[PDB]
RNA sequence: CCGA
């Protein structure tokens, strides 16, 4: 059998359990999880893993990181007093500055854990997936950053201390704002979650699998869900429990799978390694009398085979949609009361040089949310960093349509200048109009 | 136990009359409330094979009601298995669970074949397993299979398979994270950042090539055979794989 | 206080007054502030008590700013609040400063040491659990406190405070006598084993002896959750932050048997039972010793009037007050008529209505006070006599009880181990309790490790520290430096050098009790202050076979006090429908609730060992049909069979 | 109302009562059944048993007296003696 | 631990997971009605015996 | 292989400390002997304790006596901590007559011949000027911790029967030009005074020997 | 709106807006043929899904 | 005071014995004591026999290849370390081997003296080709513990004296009519095939009893 | 009002 000559964490244990539920069944899988349970309990007791005050190790670059952050806030407010920027982009600049410094300090905490002490207790608890995210380890070691109002408004002040050093009275009041956010939202939005669940149950309480096949030719086109240049759900994950409606052919011409063929993960990988657009059978395109058939629904995900006649799939669908919103609403208070934001990716030059003028690109100067004038790309073209290397110093950045440029046509680049940045998505920014 | 005499009371009353101990419901109820050592053996042989549904509120999805086979514990709390705890979203800091007893035979056959907790591994929302190690078994398996440069006793020694290294660990010869060469002729070996390229090659006599990898050492024949193979691993990884192998193949 | 608030639906509605706050004559809340003149905190006279006159006018600084003694405010930037905005100014522009760093928080939140190293939600949970601790048998002061415990014990009212100078002349367990000197004997009564609103003990103990001087304000007697004149809610026990064999898995708790046999966490709970001998139309109810269908030795503890005596032991089902009432219908079925034709069996005119102990609730009877109208009392109307019975019980610690600290770290005891199986220290002393270390960094309550290390330093020194919150005003890493310096000074004792290791500071070596082998990694040990909460398993366990039913719906009742059933709500119906399980759902809705013929048939089929028959229409559906007909809607059920429609009768 | 426990106890008492009464002579069994309403649902007097039969009510009282004396035997009648409350 | 193996192999080889449950319940009712005499054993309930017999006829 | 007592210091009677040395043993055998001795010395040694109390004029445990500073619960807790030694395996009866004022200690107990009090300066109660405390207790023998049964006028005590209070041991190594090296076991035994540490060591030793002899004999 | 525009007045009345649904059902004179999970739970029958399907 | 029961006794075809033992009734906590002491003495202090030095005629050094044999000298030492045998002499014994190919070499081709004895006769050693013949001599020793040879005349190999390969124990609680909580010790012993699991229990019990008897004075 |  397979030997697994590596370190085991939570996701690899989940992979092993999911593999044992392919060729053995439910009971052998539960027996394997039972044996792994008693083995993990025995060696966690034998280890004697413990948490202490000195076990929380703060990286020694936090001082200069905070100093660079306050120097950036100082030059931002110096730019505000001169008169070339306005107040809303100053707000946006100071908020994004403190968020970026918090994320940079979190990455430095993870690197300093990996360098000095790899068998640290807090790092073992967070890295193996036993208990704890990296947000809580960032709040314990690093800085807390910014909190949030109970309505979702953003506060103005930073918290430059962690829980090991101890907060001040002002920082404790600022943290109490976010604690009141978590408590009020836990007490007040679970009604919204449960009302949505009850409405979803009542809209689909009569969707039962009544017949084996409806005999339709209509199909649903499935592509990989992408928001920008990086994927969110791949094609192999999206073809997981479906039946086929059209035959998948390769470039050589051999048929990978026929129609009405159930797809599993192996066949889904074999299909997704060939094409990009697959036509499947869906409940959207089923033709049955106010219900779904056995072939258009596909697999029972709890069991791993095709569904059975008389299954209340509408109740299962409504519970599947209504469970995570209610659970996440009731466990929002685990994160303290901090603000979570998505930092837009920046691609910088490693050393001095200039920039290759992109071929096949027109661009317009568009006023950034932070105040600097930048040129936004219209049609996507390449960018290449022109380094000052006599042998090999060259990096190429292919742009997303909608990125921003802080670089002119052939201008000389300093040591460490800002080069490019793609703006956020619509849902990933989560902004709304105000005054 | 005091919860179980109340929930299974007519089944105990039926058994006390079938065994010829009492003759009616009044004597059975009197002997049940008065306390007897006969009642506990009767209840032990009554609850055997009778499934019991457990429920924790809020019931957000299907796995909030699951069926179990009860065993009589002494005390007043209900003992829950630690693997079904993410399915209930239940921790042991104040949660209470309701208990329901099916009465009919169709209702006991449905609790056993459709709702028993050893058949509810996969989620119904995704295809991913709900029943999986968490929060101490994950940390115990991470510590068991990790690398540790400090604990190196008997490092670099050669052992004749898995059972030889397992005997050396229980004898006290090696540490848990010692770098250990293991004679292992199988080729289903998966490592972190898996290597298939040869680093170096030392030629031996009789037409025999000694191929070196990052975590493997393969000695093969000249034309059409492989002779032996050594794998560098820790004893804790050997314990983990022996646990998997004796759990699966049975 | 921004921390102390309910967690339920009334979050942010019910607040708490802060520590130094005060309500003026017009009803507005005011807070004291020290004046600041030329950058120097004044502290010469009483403070100002600004009644929210400090937003538009004054620049107010918190009470945690660094300041050299008898001198100015050090630093060139002082954090101020001004016009409801936070800002920073120079010390010569500061108008007022706070008087205490704990001015922002309430009393129960000020009870928590190292508060600035914990999350605010965990501070809220710590305050809430501190208000839920039971008073123990032998209370003990914390090794690490904050300093408000003495004032809280003085202002609670559970402490007998002296008033005059004098010499104590007589002390026993019920009375303290003192002659004053500066109508010459002040008698302080001491209450003994009274009942609170939550069925807990209110007991007082004397502290002073005969023949010593007493200052006004000296504590003479201390209450139930008070010892030494200070608040004492829990005990100091030896922790080890380590995982056991899955017994402290997800906030569960492993403890030893020493906390059982040493009477640690033993509490007293007094229950109260009341019975009224009412007046019925068929005759008066009488409280008597002659009860039908009751044996010989079920009346040993009753007196000549049918009431128990003081000091009798009672268990579940024992008779407290024997009472009968004159039933007068006498409608007997033929079975009872034939059985009384055969075996004699003269049916009496009264029936049993005695007061009995509920399921569980064993204990000792301590007060059997009886109220009768012709004794001088006057009663509720329609009742002849009223008997009140107080039953006290000593509850030890148990598997299933709730346990908590001051930092929001709750847990349920799941295993009680022997001390030869508990892990032990390199002096041979076993550990009292093992807590799971994974509950610390995810919940972000780091101050419990500071508290346990400081309590263990104070245990090895014997000094009983007191540290006010927000102590980082005196320097950077002040709590860490204080804890490790006191651990070093405790390790400099001539016999105790295993206490602190400089290679790994907060940790030492721990050995296994079962094998003798040391654990592979050093473990944080300490002395934590743990609490026992009101949520005990005896008040939580409940079960029903068949009890009473509701009036109209004819469904089982709800509640522990009336032997009620569990509610199988709509989400449970959805969960059973998402499975198969049509027969489980059908028997849960018909033969277990509001189908009376199905109830009787199912019970008879289970008792006689036969198949349970098919149920009928439930009772609440017929109630809905009659209600919709009474609204004026012609709603009816119909049945089609061989080209024929006919209205069916659901009432049958 | 009446509990299901009381219903099942009186039904088992009725079944055990009929199974005990049908062991004695067939005449006295139906005399005791028509006397207390175990089949009719109507308790009757001594004379109306004499109109069910034609022998008058003095033999009927002696019949039910000796039937109660036979059912009051200490041997082979203690199955019904456990329902004594 | 063999009864959960027999239940898994009985559910996996059935054409419908909801019809095999009704068939097991019907055979368990027949096993309980045929064994109405008191000579039995508590470790072999009628439902367990029905699952055992149906898995043995399944092979 | 010889035992040897190194240091044996004592308190008044409250603690009897002793340090015993064991050499030579094999490598793991020191840990086996030490852990078996520690578990048996902490769990399976019998001693004497007070199991019941009767006070004249007192019916329940939540009462008071006029002139006594302590109630019945604190008196029962003080008698729970009493250190005695019983030479018989039968339940004995002790008595007490006390007239205030003064401090009532354990020296005032009129005890029979088989039961003798270890610590006579142990505190019981304080009596005022017009007080009279006349009580009577029961002394039994047991192993471990005794939980009370279901409940004339005897107030029961959940007594503890452990005379050895703390066991500690370390194992040291002997390294020379003396191959196949050996180990040295040093053992620290603290008692309450009712048993000596040498007698407790002999009791644990033949308890372990009687455990392991029929495994060798009956195989 | 799709929950209230179903063919069954019992499910729509038990969900939401009972007065309006019962008024339009009484004026339209409509029948409920007991086709769905929610009606058979109120009636007390086997639900037409799962083991009560056929 | 307790009764010892042999629950099951299995023997695999490669001469490896397994026997489950049950001990009841013990007092509270004594089952862990007896089980841990028995496990430590059964795994650490129990004398067995092994091979210590081999000598193959026709090798260069300690790490080389042997002419005609597929298995080189490292897996020759690794196959000889797996050789299960029993001896009755404290003095050294010398075993010899001659064999000629083609074919496989088993443990039955040793003409070892009668003071030693081979447990598994069909124990694999080597394979041969084209009629090449192998000559070697090994040295049998008995003792306790293990010897590790640094850096790899007679060629000293790694030695393990371990007649019992695995000991597991679980403790079960006994609740009865009396108030005394009791213990039941369930013991599992896996031996090499040289001795029985029932007699290896008696050896460890004899060692523990001789350890604890002179302390009682 | 509190607990999950
Ligand atoms: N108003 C509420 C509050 C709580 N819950 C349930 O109770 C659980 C509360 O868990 P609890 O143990 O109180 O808190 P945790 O989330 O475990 O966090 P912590 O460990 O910090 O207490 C939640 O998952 C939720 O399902 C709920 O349904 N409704
Ligand atoms: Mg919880
Ligand atoms: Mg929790
Ligand atoms: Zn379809």
């Amino acid at each position: 059998m397979t030997f697994y000559n590596y370190t085991i964490d939570k996701g690899r244990l989940k992979k092993l359990i999911a593999l044992a539920y392919r060729r053995y069944g439910s009971a052998r899988c539960s027996q394997l999880a039972d044996e792994l349970k008693e083995l993990g309990f025995r060696f966690a007791t034998k280890a004697g893993v413990s948490i202490s005050v000195d076990d929380l190790t703060i990286p020694p670059e936090k001082k200069q990181m905070l100093e660079a952050a306050e120097k950036e806030i100082r030059t931002t407010e110096e730019r505000y007093a001169r008169g070339e920027i306005t107040e809303v982009e100053r707000f946006q600049k100071v908020i994004d500055t403190w968020n970026g410094t918090s994320e940079e300090l979190k990455d430095q905490v993870v690197v300093n854990f990996r360098k000095t002490d790899p068998l640290n207790s807090v790092y073992m608890m967070a890295f193996s997936g036993a208990r704890g995210n990296m947000s809580q380890v960032r709040q314990l070691v690093g800085m807390r950053g910014l909190m949030a109002d109970p309505q979702g408004e953003i506060i103005d002040l930073p918290i430059k201390t962690n829980f090991r050093e101890g907060l001040t009275v002002t920082e404790y009041v600022i943290s109490s704002y976010g604690a009141r956010k978590g408590l009020v939202d836990t007490a007040l939005r679970t009604a919204d979650s449960g009302y949505l669940t009850r409405r979803l149950v009542d809209v689909s309480q009569d969707v039962i699998v009544r017949e084996q096949d409806c005999g339709t030719e209509r199909s649903l086109r499935v592509t990989a869900m992408t928001d920008g240049d990086q994927v969110k759900i791949s094609l192999a994950d999206r073809l997981f429990g479906r039946l086929l409606a059209k035959d998948v052919v390769g470039p050589d011409g051999e048929i990978i799978a026929k129609r009405n063929d159930e797809i599993d993960e192996a066949l889904a990988n074999r299909i997704a390694a060939v094409t990009d657009e697959v036509y499947v059978r869906s409940p959207l395109t089923c033709e049955a009398a106010r219900s779904v058939c056995q072939n258009c629904y596909g697999w029972s995900l709890a069991h791993g085979h095709k569904v059975d006649l008389g299954e209340a799939v509408g109740i299962i669908a409504a519970q599947s949609i209504g469970e995570p919103g209610t659970q996440l609403t009731m466990r929002t208070f685990h994160t303290g009361g901090v603000f979570t934001g998505e930092v837009a990716r920046q691609e910088k030059a490693p050393e001095d040089g200039t920039v290759k003028w992109g071929k096949g690109l027109s661009t317009r100067k568009v006023r950034t949310r932070h105040g600097e004038d930048a040129e936004q790309v219209e049609i996507a073209g390449d960018l290449i960093w022109k380094g000052e290397g006599k042998k090999a110093a060259t990096q190429t950045y292919s742009l997303t349509p909608g990125s921003l440029l802080f670089v002119q046509d052939g201008q000389t680049v300093t040591a460490g200048q800002l080069m490019t940045e793609i703006s956020l998505s619509k849902t990933q920014r989560s902004t709304e109009r105000a005054t | 136990r005091e919860m179980a005499i109340e929930l299974f009371q007519p089944f105990v009353i039926h058994r006390l009359i079938k065994l010829g101990i009492v003759n009616n419901i009044k004597a059975a109820k009197k002997l049940i409330l008065k306390g007897d050592p006969q009642i506990w053996s009767v209840l032990e042989e009554v609850i055997t094979g009778h499934p019991v549904m457990l429920n924790r509120a809020p019931t957000l999805h299907r796995l909030g009601i699951q069926a179990f086979e009860p065993i009589l514990v002494e005390g007043r709390a209900i003992q829950l298995h630690p693997l079904v705890c993410p399915a209930f979203n239940a921790d042991f800091d104040g949660d209470q669970m309701a208990v329901h007893v099916p009465l009919s035979l169709e209702a006991q056959c449905e609790a056993r074949l459709l709702m028993l907790a050893c058949h509810n591994v996969l989620s119904p929302a995704t295809g991913k397993p709900i029943v999986a190690p968490s929060q101490d078994m994950v940390l115990g398996c991470y510590y068991l299979t990790a690398e540790n440069p400090n604990a190196q006793k008997g490092a670099g020694r050669y052992f004749a398979g898995i059972e030889d290294a397992l005997r050396a660990y229980d004898h006290g010869q090696v540490d848990l994270h010692s770098q250990i060469w293991i004679r292992h002729l199988d080729e289903d070996v998966v490592t972190e950042k898996p290597d298939t390229e040869v680093i170096k090659t030392e030629d031996l006599g009789d037409g025999t090539v000694m191929k070196y990898y990052r975590e493997r050492k393969i000695r093969e024949g000249v034309d059409g055979e492989i002779i032996t193979q050594y794998i560098q691993t820790t004893p804790g990884r050997i314990i983990y794989n022996k646990t998997i192998a004796e759990a699966l193949v049975f | 206080c921004p921390v102390e608030t309910p967690e339920g639906p009334n979050a942010g509605l019910i607040g708490s007054l802060a520590t130094c706050a005060r309500v003026n004559d017009y009803g507005f809340i005011e807070t004291p502030y020290f004046r600041v003149e030329s950058g120097r905190v004044r502290k010469d006279l009483d403070p100002v008590y600004l009644t929210a006159d400090e937003e538009d006018d004054m620049r107010v600084a918190p009470g945690d700013i660094p300041t050299d003694e008898e001198g100015n405010i050090i630093g060139e930037s002082v954090p101020i609040r001004y016009r409801q905005e936070f800002s920073t100014t120079s010390p010569e522009q500061v108008d007022y400063v706070a008087v205490s760093p704990v001015q922002i928080i309430s009393v129960a939140t000020s009870m928590i040491p190292f508060l600035e190293h914990d999350d605010a939600n965990r501070a809220l949970m710590g305050s809430n659990m501190q208000r839920q601790a039971v008073p123990l048998l032998r209370p003990e002061r914390p090794l690490v406190g904050t300093g408000l415990e003495a004032q809280a014990a003085r202002d609670s009212g559970m402490v007998i405070v002296s008033r005059t100078h004098g010499i104590v002349t007589y002390v026993d367990a019920t009375e303290i006598r003192v002659q004053p000197h500066s109508g010459e004997e002040i008698v302080y009564p001491i209450q003994k084993y009274q009942r609170s609103n939550q069925d807990t003990c209110l007991n007082q103990r004397p502290l002073v002896y005969a023949g010593e001087d007493v200052v006004p304000g000296q504590v003479l007697a201390d209450g139930s959750a008070t010892e030494g004149g200070e608040l004492a809610l829990g005990q100091n026990i030896l922790v080890a932050y380590m995982p056991w064999e899955g017994y402290n898995y997800e906030d569960a708790i492993l403890i030893s048997e020493r906390l059982v046999y040493d009477d640690v966490y033993t509490s007293i709970h007094i229950e109260k039972f009341e019975i009224e001998a009412r007046q019925t139309k068929l005759g008066p109810e009488e409280i008597t010793r002659e009860i039908p269908n009751v044996g010989e030795d079920a009346l040993r503890n009753l007196d000549e009037h049918g009431i128990i005596r003081i000091g009798a032991w009672v268990e579940s089902g024992d008779i407290l007050v024997g009472k009968v009432t004159p039933k007068g219908e006498a409608d007997q079925p033929p079975e009872e008529k034939l059985l009384r034709a055969i075996f004699g069996e003269k049916a009496r005119d009264v029936r049993d209505n005695s007061l009995r102990v509920p399921n569980g609730e064993k204990g000792r009877v301590v007060d059997v006070r009886v109220f009768t109208r012709e004794k001088g009392d006057e009663l509720p109307p329609g009742a002849n006599m009223v008997v009140r019975i107080y039953v006290a019980q000593k509850r030890k610690i148990q598997v299933g009880d709730k346990m908590a600290g001051r930092h929001g770290n709750k847990g349920i005891i799941s295993r009680i181990l022997p001390i030869e199986d508990m892990p032990y220290l390199p002096d041979g002393r076993p550990i009292d309790i093992a807590l799971n270390p994974l509950g610390v960094p995810s919940r972000m309550n780091v101050g419990q490790v500071f508290e346990c290390l400081l309590g263990w330093a104070g245990e090895n020194l014997g000094v009983r520290f007191k540290i006010t919150p927000f102590d980082e005003m005196y320097g950077e890493e002040a709590s860490r430096d204080t804890v490790h310096g006191l651990l070093e000074e405790a390790s400099q004792r001539p016999n105790k050098d295993w206490v602190f290791n400089e290679n790994h500071p907060g940790k030492i070596q721990v050995f296994d009790g079962r094998t003798g082998e040391p654990f592979d990694r050093p473990i944080t040990v300490g002395q934590a202050y743990m609490l026992k909460l009101v949520h005990l398993v005896d008040d939580k366990i409940h079960a029903r076979s068949t009890g009473p039913y509701s009036l109209v719906t004819q469904q089982p009742l709800g509640g522990k006090a009336q032997q009620g059933g569990q509610r199988f709500g709509e989400m449970e119906v959805w969960a059973l429908e998402a499975y198969g399980a049509a027969y489980i759902l059908q028997e849960l809705l018909t033969v277990k609730s509001d189908d009376m013929q199905g109830r009787n048939e199912a019970l008879n089929a289970i008792v006689k060992g036969k198949s349970i028959p098919r149920p009928g229409t439930p009772e609440s559906f017929k109630v809905l049909m009659r209600e919709l007909q009474s609204l004026g809607l012609d709603i009816a059920a119909h049945k089609v069979q061989l080209s024929e429609d006919g209205e069916s009768a659901d009432a049958e | 109302g009446e509990t299901p426990e009381d219903e099942v106890s009186k039904n088992l008492l009725r079944e055990d009562l009929e199974n005990v009464l049908d062991t004695l002579s067939p005449r006295e069994r139906d005399v005791l059944r028509l006397r207390y309403g175990l089949d009719d649902g109507r308790m009757k007097t001594l004379e109306e048993i004499g109109q069910i039969f034609n022998v008058t009510r003095e033999r009927i009282r002696q019949i039910e007296a000796k039937a109660l004396r036979k059912l009051r035997h200490p041997n082979r009648n203690s199955i019904l003696k456990e329902y004594i409350r | 631990n063999h009864i959960i193996y027999r239940s898994e192999e009985l559910l996996g080889a059935a054409s419908n997971r909801y019809n095999i449950t009704v068939r097991v319940a019907k055979r368990a009712k027949e096993n309980r009605s045929e064994d109405f005499d008191s000579i039995d054993d508590p470790n072999m309930k009628p439902a367990i015996r029905a699952i055992i017999e149906m898995s043995d006829e399944l092979t | 292989f010889q035992i040897e007592c190194v240091e044996s210091s004592t308190r008044k009677n409250q603690q009897q400390y002793s340090k015993f040395s064991l050499e030579p043993l094999d490598r793991g055998q020191g840990t086996t002997v030490g852990n078996a001795l520690r578990r048996v010395l902490l769990s399976n040694l019998p001693g004497a304790a007070v199991t019941a109390i009767r006070i004249a004029g007192v019916n329940h445990e939540f009462a008071t006596i006029l002139g006594v500073r302590e109630d019945v619960l604190e008196i029962m807790l003080n008698m729970k901590e009493l250190v005695l030694k019983s030479y018989t395996d039968q339940p004995q009866i002790g008595r007490l007559t006390a007239i205030g004022p003064g401090t009532v200690t354990a020296a005032q107990f009129e005890v029979p011949s088989e039961v003798e009090v270890i610590d006579p300066n142990q505190y019981i109660a304080t009596l005022a000027e017009g007080a009279k405390l006349e009580m009577e207790f029961r002394v039994e023998r047991g192993v471990g911790y005794r939980v009370i049964e279901r409940g004339l006028d005897f107030l029961q005590i959940d007594s503890v029967f452990m005379p050895v209070t703390k066991v500690n041991y370390t194992v040291e190594d002997i390294r020379a030009d003396g191959m196949s090296p050996k180990d040295r076991l040093i053992l620290d035994i603290w008692t309450n005074g009712s048993i000596q540490p040498r007698e407790a060591l002999s009791e644990a030793s033949d308890i372990i020997a009687n455990l392991f002899i029929p495994l060798k004999d009956l195989n | 709106k799709a929950s209230l525009n179903t063919d069954s007045f019992i499910s729509a009345a038990s969900f939401q807006e009972t007065t309006r649904v019962l008024t339009e059902a009484a004026i339209e004179g409509k029948s409920d043929w007991l086709r769905g999970l929610k009606e058979n739970v109120i009636i007390g029958r086997l639900i037409p899904a799962g083991t009560g399907f056929s």
